[PDB]
Order: structure tokens, then C-alpha cells, then sequence
């Protein structure tokens, strides 16, 4: 099975993985700074998601820095992981463009 | 930190009627406020969570609702089992705070006290000492006197008395006034008696009775 | 099945310190915190802490003076609070909690009543109640038993092992010269005694000690 | 601009009890908050910043909370040293701002 799309696969576990780690220790890192609101579970969860996909809506962040190094962290891999995808798509494309022309 | 403002701070309702206690957040924090049931020297008990979620084992009777500032708990037909301290949570912020809390009061028919007197134990007399307990249990209003009197005249000291918050069986209100004395000052006296005086009669009740 | 379990007291010198546990039991995930709550006589509840077990990270209440000191261990899944130079002012109910990550306190303990003094732990004495011997009676009868001469508190007073509930009246300890006197009031039917036998006992935690004592009429 | 407002103006205690001023600011700032203290004719000196994190140098007896628009400087066991001025100072929003002062008094 081409590579692409066993990186894309791969891209998509993985991000979930971050997801989740991203959520626990986001909640982790925000507890213990009064004020912050990132501080359980499930929203976390929304968060990280919300900034894996970098849309960010501003209902919930982090503001100590262990808790935006965590975003940040989550931020890459959602751009990474669907940049990878993208990636994949072109490659299928191009690899049969060649195809419908004879090669 | 936000704070959570509970006023009332005391509840008075007939049994069955419908109640609410309100809980004010200093700030808007969604639906993240959570409801804590506390019966006298109990632990708290979740009610509701996020400001309207049911719990499992938590009487029908109880809802919440609210968003963003202002949150309600409600009890719909209140009953003696009900009568605790109520307190509100956050979990919107870090800390998590708790309100000052809200005490349920139910307001039942007026009831007069059934005294009882006792004499010390031989036990107690065995070692030195010597206690008279006499209970004015499950009255109301809670408002009664107690007087002691010792061979006929009243007595004052030695004599402590402690209150039951009220009950949370029939919403009433006991207390027990205890007069403690020597083997010897209890020795050398005849009669001991108990008074009680509350508005549910103009005579007092009162209940004696003789070393012999 | 008690969720969480914690010691009824705890007795302490000013100046000096204990340590609270809080061991757990049933479904325990990653997820969970494990908070500390104090409750001064008459007042409300105030938040001192949280522990995260999994990882081991505790955060504290600033707007207090920290005297307390979170940890836990894992084995054993047992919370701990460390309260060190105590006064009258840190005499109090601390109750454990846990928190599943979602911010409600799902379940408490029991709480350990910690009571900070000078005086030495005095096991309660408790002696019978029964009606004198010219007391008239009807449908009901009320016995009790007298239980004084503790500290500190608390003490727990069931009737007939917990069996007996309902009619019970266990009276607010009042204090004199560092010993807590309190009683236990207890009304059944007086058609059923002393045929069946009306038993009230006593724990005294903060002395490792619980006694029966059975309510038989006078002589 | 933020408006940090520091009320009581002096405050009396008894040595070594514990005290607390408060500083509300006119908004919330978080916990850009920093508190400075100055003896009579000293210049001031950072005690607390960030609300709450502690600096280097300061005795264990000073702390600082708050978060959002209320802030609060205690000093547990207060002493003859601490007969001061304390000031409150935001970083939330240009301009930094000051607060009026509270005294302390023994």
C-alpha cells in the first residue's frame, strides 16, 4: 500500500493521540493559574481539537506557558497532519493525471 | 476569584410548598455551577451538576436551572427530610469556590415538648458523680425554657443545656438540659424536678421525682 | 461500597502537625483529582487544595495561609494532607473529595473531625437513662444513655447498632474544662420494653474506643 | 486607562496578626497585577509580581492573589519592618497604571 496514504493514516492516529495528551495536559498545566478556564476535560478536548484544526474560536485558551506550549505543540501537529493529507491527495492526483496520459 | 453570593442565607417554608434558593456568580461562568446538599454532621451530596443535570438517587424533587450569572435550585413540595444547608460550586475558573450557603427551614404546626426526667445512673453515683437529664424533645416553635427546681427551689447552677438543630424527621426542635451534681450535694436533697415553659401552653410541664 | 475513607479525629498540639489521609475505592482513572475541603463548626465549605494522583502535581487556595501540603501515592491509592503548625484556628471537619476531571465533587468522605489543643484524648463514659420508678407511661417510652467526660470530639452514638434509626435525638456536646458531655435520646413503643432489649453505642474515634451499653429499667 | 483603586487608605493591626490590602482595578487585568512596598524615604521595592509569584529576597511572609479585577497583598505576622506604603501596579493595558496607596500602621 503506498507510502502517501500509510503517512496520511499514520498523520491521523497520531493527531488523535495529540488530541488527547494535548487535552490532559493542557488541563495539567492550567490548573493552578487563577483564572484560566482550560481547566477540565472535556472542553480541553474541544480546545485542542478547535486549535488542531486552527479555527480557535477564543471560548477557551490557555494562559500559563506550559499550557500554550502545549497548544502550540497541538497547533503543529493539526497543520502537519492535514498539510500530510493534502499532500497525499496531490500525489494520487498527480500519479494518475500520469495515467490518463499513458506513463 | 469568583465569588458566589447565596442569599437568603435562611429559607422558611410550609411542608410541601415549592422552594429556591439562588446562587449569584461575581462573573458569567456558563452552566458551571453545581448543587451540594449538607444535612446536620453529614458530608455534602451532589444534587445537580451544571446547573441542571440530574443526578442518580437524587429525589425527582429536586432541579436547577440558570446560565451565566444567576442560578436557581429548586425543590418542588419540600419535606423534613429536606432540611439541611444548601451550597453552590464553580468549576468555570480556577480555584473552584463554594457559596456561603443557605440554610432550608421548613415551618410545621406548633408542637409541645415531651419532657422526660432522669435520674442519675448507679453507675455514675459509683465513681463520685451524679446527673439529672431531663429532655424537651419534639417541639416547636424551638422557643422553650427550661427551670430546675430542688426540693422546691429553683435551681441555676451545675445545669447545661444543649439545642438539636431542627429535625430532619418531622421538622421539629428537642433540647436536653442537664443538671449535674456531686454524689453528695445530690445526696442530701429530696425531690428534683423539671419545668419546661412554652408558648404551646401557659402551664408549664413539668416533671419530678424523689431520690427514694 | 465507601468510596472514601478517612479517620473520624485527629488531636493536635499547637505547633505541631498531622497528617490527613484519604484512601479510595471503586472505579479510580487518570483523569482524577482528589481535593481537600475544610469546614470550621458553623461555617461553610472552603477549598484548600487539589492532587491530580496519576501525575502527582497539588495546587493550592491562595487567597489562605498555606499550611497544607498534598501528596499521594499511587500503590495504595491513598491521598495525603500534610498540615503542619496547627492552631485553634486550623481546628476543623476535612473532608476529601473526588473530582473527575469535570469539576464536580462526585463523592466525599465521611470527613476527620481534627481538633487542635492542649488537652489529652479522655474516652467518653457512658451510663444509662432509663424512667424513675413512679414515671407513668403511654404508646411510647423515651430512654437514653449519657455519654461525658471526652475530648476531643467527635463521638458517634448509634442505637441498637444502627438497626434502631428512627426516634433518635443525639444532643450538640457542650464544653467544660476540656471534656465534652453530650446524650443520646432514643422513643419506641413501651409495649416492647425491656421485652426486646434497646442498646446505644458509643464511638469515640479520637480514642480508639467503642462501647455498648444496654437500657434495662430500674431495679 | 485601568483605574486600581486601594481602599482601606491606612490600615491598623496589632503585631504579628495577619493583614491584607485590597486592590480592585476597573477591569479585568488578569493577573498583571504587582505589588511594590516603600518605607518612609526609600524608594519602592517589588515585593509580589504577577499577582502572586513570589521575588527573590522577600520574606516568606508576604503573599499575593486575586485574578480578574480584585487583588490581595497579606502579610502574615506582620512587624515593625513592614511599617510602609504599599503600592498596586497593572501590566495588562498601556499605560501601567498605579494604585493611590494604603498605609500600614501598627
Amino acid at each position: 500500500s503506498a507510502l502517501h496514504w500509510r503517512a496520511a493514516g499514520a498523520a491521523t492516529v497520531l493527531l488523535v493521540i495529540v488530541l488527547l495528551a494535548g487535552s490532559y495536559l493542557a488541563v495539567l498545566a492550567e490548573r493552578g493559574a487563577p483564572g484560566a478556564q482550560l481547566i477540565t476535560y472535556p472542553r480541553a478536548l474541544w480546545w485542542s481539537v478547535q486549535t488542531a484544526t486552527t479555527v480557535g474560536y477564543g471560548d477557551l485558551y490557555p494562559v500559563t506557558l506550559w499550557g500554550r506550549c502545549v497548544a502550540v505543540v497541538v497547533m503543529v501537529a493539526g497543520i502537519t497532519s492535514f498539510g500530510l493529507v493534502t499532500a497525499a491527495l496531490a500525489t494520487w492526483f498527480v500519479g494518475r493525471e500520469q495515467e490518463r496520459r499513458g506513463h | 476569584d469568583i465569588l458566589l453570593t447565596q442569599s437568603p442565607a435562611i429559607l422558611s417554608v410550609s411542608p410541601g410548598e415549592r422552594v429556591s434558593f439562588s446562587c449569584r456568580a461575581s462573573q458569567s461562568i456558563g452552566t458551571d455551577i453545581h448543587w451540594y446538599q449538607q444535612r446536620t454532621n453529614g458530608s455534602p451530596r451532589l444534587l445537580i451538576k451544571y446547573a441542571s443535570e440530574s443526578i442518580s438517587g437524587i429525589p425527582s424533587r429536586f432541579s436547577g436551572s440558570g446560565s451565566g450569572t444567576d442560578f436557581t435550585l429548586s425543590i418542588n413540595s419540600v419535606e423534613s427530610e429536606d432540611i439541611a444547608n444548601y451550597y453552590c460550586q464553580q468549576s468555570n475558573r480556577w480555584p473552584f469556590t463554594f457559596g456561603s450557603g443557605t440554610k432550608l427551614e421548613i415551618k410545621r404546626a406548633d408542637a409541645a415538648p415531651t419532657v422526660s426526667i432522669f435520674p442519675p445512673s448507679s453507675e455514675q453515683l459509683t465513681s463520685g458523680g451524679a446527673s439529672v437529664v431531663c429532655f424537651l424533645n419534639n417541639f416547636y416553635p424551638k422557643d422553650i425554657n427550661v427551670k430546675w427546681k430542688i426540693d422546691g427551689s429553683e435551681r441555676q447552677n451545675g445545669v447545661l443545656n444543649s439545642w438539636t438543630d431542627q429535625d430532619s424527621k418531622d421538622s421539629t426542635y428537642s433540647m436536653s438540659s442537664t443538671l449535674t451534681l456531686t454524689k453528695d450535694e445530690y445526696e442530701r436533697h429530696n425531690s428534683y424536678t423539671c419545668e419546661a415553659t412554652h408558648k404551646t401552653s401557659t402551664s408549664p410541664i413539668v416533671k419530678s421525682f424523689n431520690r427514694n | 461500597q465507601v468510596q472514601l475513607q478517612q479517620p473520624g479525629a485527629e488531636l493536635v498540639k499547637p505547633g505541631a502537625s498531622v497528617k490527613l489521609s484519604c484512601k479510595a475505592s471503586g472505579y479510580t482513572f487518570t483523569s482524577d483529582w482528589i481535593h481537600w475541603v475544610k469546614q470550621r463548626p458553623g461555617h461553610g465549605l472552603e477549598w484548600i487544595g487539589e492532587i491530580i494522583p496519576s501525575y502527582g502535581r497539588a495546587n493550592y487556595n491562595e487567597k489562605i495561609q498555606k499550611k497544607a501540603t498534598l501528596t499521594a501515592d499511587k500503590s495504595s491509592s491513598t491521598a495525603f494532607m500534610q498540615l503542619s503548625s496547627l492552631t485553634s484556628e486550623d481546628s476543623a471537619v476535612y473532608y476529601c473529595a473526588r473530582e473527575r476531571g469535570d469539576g464536580y465533587f462526585a463523592v466525599w468522605g465521611a470527613g476527620t473531625t481534627v481538633t487542635v489543643s492542649s488537652a489529652k484524648t479522655t474516652p467518653p463514659s457512658v451510663y444509662p437513662l432509663a424512667p424513675g420508678s413512679a414515671a407513668q407511661t403511654n404508646s411510647m417510652v423515651t430512654l437514653g444513655c449519657l455519654v461525658k467526660g471526652y475530648f476531643p470530639e467527635p463521638v458517634t452514638v448509634t442505637w441498637n447498632s444502627g438497626s434502631l434509626s428512627s426516634g433518635v435525638h443525639t444532643f450538640p456536646a457542650v464544653l467544660q474544662s476540656d471534656l465534652y458531655t453530650l446524650s443520646s435520646s432514643v422513643t419506641v413503643p413501651s409495649s416492647s420494653w425491656p421485652s426486646e432489649t434497646v442498646t446505644c453505642n458509643v464511638a469515640h474515634p479520637a480514642s480508639s474506643t467503642k462501647v455498648d451499653k444496654k437500657i434495662v429499667p430500674r431495679d
